[PDB]
């Protein structure tokens, strides 16, 4: 029984400073006489820089560090699965130890240009705006940014659900949440049965900072497990900006000199050294992928700050949500103009890249058209047809929440849009005229929505079009 | 043995060095007592609290009043225990200061009586209660538009003479008087004046047998405005724990918190954050935040003031205490200067129980229909800025028409500003709040004047006071 | 033999003693190869390049891997030169990292086989080129506007998200297919996936065979995507000068070379400047732009795709690289947001080849009559926003009128954009944009509605997308 030995300088705040570990390695465990844990960061010359892992109040200077050989690493397995867990794993909602027997380093090179395979297949979110205007394929990393308050948290939890049958792992990351909102997600997760295949990483607002600094990258470890095993895998992290601030908060306690707004230098790293590990991997590779969905809460609504910028800049598009939107009525409140998805197309059923190849152009175009007919007062006849199918549009993009549309229907009713069957419908009448439409389609269109559902393509326009004739016949005007 | 000695004085900021081995634990409470020795030398009675380990057997801490007159080599007490404040029913009717001692002449406390830590960590995940209730006001725009969850973090924002207080006292008015469990009310940093009123005025209404209250006020040190809040605190979760109660926790101002702490942090030597805030702000927010819960054994529902510096809402401290409410209120000045009253911004405000399955479907409507209205007359104000209502198409005239009546009618007359004019208050219901504004949004009362709808309570009284003026 | 040893490792940059009168040059490379000693270590693979002589036989580098797993007193190995690559025709077809190790899984570089230095000094007064030659790509916007030059340096600026990299695989499409020479592409800290899928995009074209691929991605330490950049350059200078062929060099991103340098700049201890940035920007950029240039042996046309940080143009980084450019292209999401693409900025893009001696008198006249008309709308905006369209002039009508359809007709289909627009790209010579641009000016299409004009070529397309619509 031997270990190599360290003594305590400095205690505060969360850092501290040990003499001696001369074998210490950049990056290693290290744990303390009361048993915390500790990351060594710094390796100067005659002195150790560590982030503290746990509560600092029992740890006094003259104290004894000790090495523990090992890259800091957290466990991994199918026995996370359902279970509440800190970022060093530990299961916090009292269920019992968790019997994982495999650990995989928080540090971990992304895959590289030759293990890739472009983006191909859909993953479905039960949101029509989503589905149809910013697709989401599995492998790409989409941005959820907005100010508090627009329905990021929704849309992520509804996203997660729509994945029950579709057999997936999910994991869900909070960092610097409180605990009663996260007791809060895991019991609708709950509720709505996605507990079965999720895993829930928290580290609350009261934590020290290095674990907030540390969750995601457990989070991305975890999928990365599964990820490499061939299986696909769903990853939220719930917000970045909390952890931008608490590395921030850990380089300024290490006396690293700042930079704009008080940020170190390699703020962009980080978020860039996270987020490509998210990817789809070739056939030699085994074909799994791991797809993320970070958050970044704005203030003002300023999509072009420094940390929206630094994290637009890293993912594959994003979803801008407006409160001037959310109030005006419209929900879940995408702003068309400012939201992309850098995939698109690919990641689409053949039958709704069909139906709405040019749809998010359209809003856009229709827009701005909106905007510069404010001021006119005699309009054409195309500028007519074009701000009422640009109303119509808007008025079939709404949805309500914990309401999943599946995509068979989402594609008949974008065509019903898109192919004029909605222009003598009055603009107030187009939601009933979608809700009498999916019941219809339930009662007496069963072969057109198998078809769909086992060919990803559209029937022959005849048969649907003779459907939908039907429904307007049936259909009343109020 | 035990023993320190000074090593350097700033300010607030006291370097004390122990033996080796004898270092007192980080937070652990240090004792000065010093009898003059000479006639240049004065008494002191001085409490401190441990912060950093310097290294080299040094120790740096946090005073908990003046520093003026002490000496290096003075000799320092270790306590072995973080600051202890009396906990129980000896609590109740008494007024304390940050270190729990009684500062209302009543008496001091026996020194047997039971005392508990300021400092310890946060309830775990498996312990809390996540049910939503929604607790009346009797406040119009409060309960249509973001309602106060029972059991819940609710906070007011509001920069300078916005009407934070005032709010705050008519909430205890019509919240606190029947109650029924323990109230306790901590002063952060505010009017030495204004604890006094209160007092006198708790001690009329006899509201005083079921309180307790601490004060931090102003005039304090730093270090006894940092730890006050936590002394509060500390005297609720007794009564949230040992006696399964139902408690009403009112903080005066939660933001002098944070910046007593970015007054101490420079002398700590730590590098400054973004706007000259400590790096740990965060963190310190979470830490107090966190035991302001509640749980299976009982339920602290908790009220906070939290000053906007400048009227910047983009400001660190008031923006890092957004993720820790449940619901919201945000006053504005622009809206006071109108003279309307509460001034609470509606868009702005926000309350995780507007849901539909909580407070109905039709109150539901009202208020997202009352929004709409609302963001749209927002939209239009720079229209009306430069040119009026005069060019507007027949639709937004109707909308402007509506959404200033609503705007006026959100106003409210308070029990506690009728000491500012001679208006009694008025307690609404939350179903004549609903009637009365989808009266408003159908347009049953489009000819009456804007006027009558200012500082009223219910909607018959429109039709009263347009009925007394000309109509 | 000369053996230093590790003393300190702070993130990227570790610091490295040697023995008196030794010391390595500056730029040198340092080999780091550990086998582990026991189970309490790892094995390490890692390059250093030398930045600093820091005085006390010590040295400050920086790694072009990660350093975790780094221990103090670890043996480092000086290889006695920079950074040295594979040149020649050996580099077609293959694709590379930093240090020029073949990533595509092809084999192993003969380790006899030719390699040259990263650095090097740029080119003298007397051997440059001035001529000035027009290199067409069929797109409109950019042909007419602001005309690329063959040999030239272009630069396409614009924010997150508003088609550089499209612009880039269109210009990609475009031109390199029947070049004729040689191409590079140099991947700067962008995204794996969109370098993926440009290699098989290649692959499958067979532009492959004729072109050297080196990628520096987002997820390297900075001393890679610092140094990947001259990789490539110098992979292309072997071409431009021992061969005297003609060159395309295409950059991914090259504001990541400065992001880079700021990002360890503190590290190695220097003092910040005006927005974080190095005190050495501007020379940093020098010495690397200088060498991308054309000579009397050969000639290089590169096309740099440039990031605008927070869509702010004044930011130092690109305000520093605008005068480094012959041809500039600005996007902004002003018109991206309003589904107009490529989205160029038709006032602020500038090229020196735009005058009447170079591009024609006719071609010239229309330019600027466009020019000069969406010059005019701009204006109009402010106060057609206020007191509406009536107000205006007939002369003014008529511009508006104009100019809304030149603002669509600038716009296009790309054949890289099937995805995003759901119909097949167009090819459009100049002499049919002017003609087109020219009719639209003259008045031949003002019965047609505007939306015929957006993303389709030519302008017998406009007539076809109207008579589509029931025109
Ligand atoms: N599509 C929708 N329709 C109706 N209400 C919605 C919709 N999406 C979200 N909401 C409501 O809006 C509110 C805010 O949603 P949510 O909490 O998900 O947003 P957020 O941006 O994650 O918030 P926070 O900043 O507080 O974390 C909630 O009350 C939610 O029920
Ligand atoms: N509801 C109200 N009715 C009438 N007057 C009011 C009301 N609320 C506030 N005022 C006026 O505004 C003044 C300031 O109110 P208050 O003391 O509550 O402000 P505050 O936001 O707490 O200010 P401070 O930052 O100084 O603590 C009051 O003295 C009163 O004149
Ligand atoms: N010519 C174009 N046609 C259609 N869509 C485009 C075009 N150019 C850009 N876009 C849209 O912009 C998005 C982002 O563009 P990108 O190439 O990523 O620019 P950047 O490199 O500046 O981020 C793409 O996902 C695409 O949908
Ligand atoms: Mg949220
Ligand atoms: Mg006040
Ligand atoms: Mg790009």
């Amino acid at each position: 029984q031997v270990s190599d030995v360290g003594t305590v300088i400095q205690v505060g705040d969360g850092i501290a400073r040990a003499h001696g570990l001369d074998n210490v390695m950049s990056g290693e465990l290290v744990e303390f006489a009361n048993g915390v844990m500790g990351m060594a960061l710094n390796l100067e010359e005659n002195n150790v820089g560590i982030v503290i892992l746990g509560p600092y109040t029992g740890i006094k200077e003259g104290d004894e560090v000790r090495r523990t050989g090992r890259i800091m690493e957290v466990p991994v397995g199918e026995a996370l699965i359902g279970r509440v867990v800190n970022p060093l794993g530990q299961p916090v909602d009292g269920l019992g130890p968790v019997e994982t027997t495999e650990t995989r380093p928080i540090e971990s090179p992304a895959p590289g240009v030759m293990d890739r395979r472009s983006v191909h297949e859909p993953l479905q979110t039960g949101i029509k705006a989503i589905d149809a205007l910013v697709p989401i394929g599995r492998g790409q990393r989409e941005l959820i940014i907005g100010d508090r308050q627009t329905g990021k948290t929704s849309v992520a939890i509804d996203t997660i659900i729509n994945q029950k049958d579709q057999n997936m792992i999910s994991i869900y990351v909070a960092i610097g949440q409180k605990e009663s909102t996260v007791r809060t997600v895991v019991e609708t997760l709950r509720k709505h049965g996605a507990l079965d295949y999720t895993i829930v990483v928290t580290a609350s607002a009261s934590q020290p900072a290095p674990l907030l600094f540390l969750a995601p990258y457990a989070g991305v470890a975890m999928g990365e497990y599964f990820m490499y095993k061939g299986k696909h895998v769903l990853v939220v992290y719930d917000d970045l900006s909390k952890q931008a601030a608490a590395y921030r908060e850990l380089s300024l306690l290490l006396r690293r000199p700042p930079g704009r707004e008080a940020y170190p230098g390699d703020i962009f790293y980080l978020h860039s050294r996270l987020l490509e590990r998210a990817a789809k991997l070739s056939d030699a590779k085994g074909g799994g992928s791991l797809t993320a969905l970070p958050f970044v809460e704005t203030q003002a609504g300023d999509i072009s700050a420094y940390i929206p910028t630094n994290v637009i800049s890293i993912t594959d598009g994003q979803i801008f949500l407006q409160s001037d939107l959310f109030f005006s009525g419209v929900r879940p409140a995408i702003n068309a103009g400012l939201s992309v998805s850098r995939v698109g197309g690919a990641a689409q059923i053949k039958a709704m890249k069909k139906v709405a190849g040019t749809l998010r152009l359209d809003l856009a175009a229709y827009r701005e058209l909106e905007a510069f007919a404010q001021f006119g007062s005699d309009l054409d006849k195309a500028t007519q047809a074009k701000l009422a199918r640009g109303a119509r549009t808007v008025e079939v993009l709404k949805q309500d929440l914990h309401q999943p549309i599946p995509v068979e229907k989402q594609v008949l009713i974008i065509y019903a849009l898109t192919r004029g069957f909605l222009d003598d419908i009055p603009v107030e009448d187009v939601r009933r005229f979608e809700k009498e439409f999916y019941l219809f389609l339930d009662q007496n269109g069963q072969h057109l929505l198998e078809h769909i559902r086992t060919t990803k393509d559209l029937p022959n326009e005849d048969d649907l079009n003779k459907a939908i004739e039907a429904f307007k016949k049936t259909f009343v005007v109020s | 043995m035990t023993r320190g000695r000074v090593i350097q004085v700033m300010g607030p900021v006291v370097d004390v060095k122990f033996e080796n081995g004898h270092l007192p634990a980080i937070y652990n409470a240090l004792k000065i007592q010093h009898k003059a020795r000479n006639e240049n030398e004065v008494d002191i009675d001085l409490t401190l609290e441990v912060a950093l380990h310097l290294g080299d057997d040094t120790v740096r801490t946090i005073a908990m009043a003046s520093t003026d007159g002490l000496i290096r080599g003075m000799e320092v007490i270790d306590t072995g225990a973080p600051i202890s404040v009396p906990v129980g029913e000896v609590t109740l009717g008494r007024v304390f200061n940050v270190l729990g001692e009684p500062i209302d002449l009543e008496g001091d406390i026996p020194a047997d009586a039971r005392r508990d830590p300021i400092h310890r960590p946060a309830p775990k995940f498996e312990e809390l209660a996540t049910e939503v209730e929604i607790l009346e006001t009797g406040i119009k725009v409060v309960d249509l538009l973001a309602p106060y969850i029972k059991g819940g973090k609710i906070g007011l924002f509001g920069g300078a003479g916005v009407g934070k207080t005032v709010l705050i006292q008519e909430l205890i008015h019509n919240i606190a008087q029947e109650h029924g469990g323990i109230s306790v009310f901590a002063g952060v940093g505010e009017r030495t004046r204004e604890g006094n009123d209160l007092y006198h005025e708790m001690k009329d209404s006899g509201v005083i047998s079921k309180t307790a209250m601490v004060f931090g006020q102003m005039n304090e040190p730093p270090g006894a405005r940092m730890r006050v809040a936590l002394t509060g605190l500390t005297m609720a979760e007794y009564f949230r724990d040992e006696q399964g109660q139902d408690v009403l926790l009112f903080i005066d101002n939660i933001f002098r918190f944070t910046q007593a702490g970015s007054e101490v942090s420079a002398l700590l030597g730590r590098m400054p954050s973004a706007v000259g805030y400590q790096p740990t702000l965060a963190t310190e927010m979470g830490q107090l935040q966190e035991r302001i819960t509640s749980t299976a054994k009982g339920s602290i529902t908790s009220i906070q003031a939290i000053y906007v510096p400048a009227d910047d809402y983009t400001d660190p401290a008031p923006a890092t205490t957004f993720s820790h409410l449940d619901a919201t209120t945000n006053l504005e000045r622009k809206l006071a200067e109108m003279g309307i009253y509460p001034a609470v911004d509606p868009l702005a405000s926000t309350s995780r129980a507007l849901a539909p399955e909580i407070v109905g479907e039709e109150h539901y409507q009202v208020a997202r229909k009352v929004q709409q209205t609302l963001q749209r007359y927002k939209e239009l104000q720079d229209i009306i800025a430069i040119l009026g209502m005069d060019e507007l198409s027949d639709e937004d005239k109707l909308v402007v028409h509506r959404a200033r009546r609503i705007q006026f009618f959100l106003s409210q007359n308070f029990h506690v500003a009728e000491q500012f004019t001679g208006q009694p208050g008025s307690y609404v219901p939350v179903k004549e709040t609903v009637r009365g504004f989808k009266e408003i949004l159908e347009g049953k009362y489009d000819h009456l004047p804007e006027d009558a709808f200012r500082l009223v309570g219910r909607i018959e009284e429109v039709v009263e006071k347009a009925k007394a003026m000309g109509v």
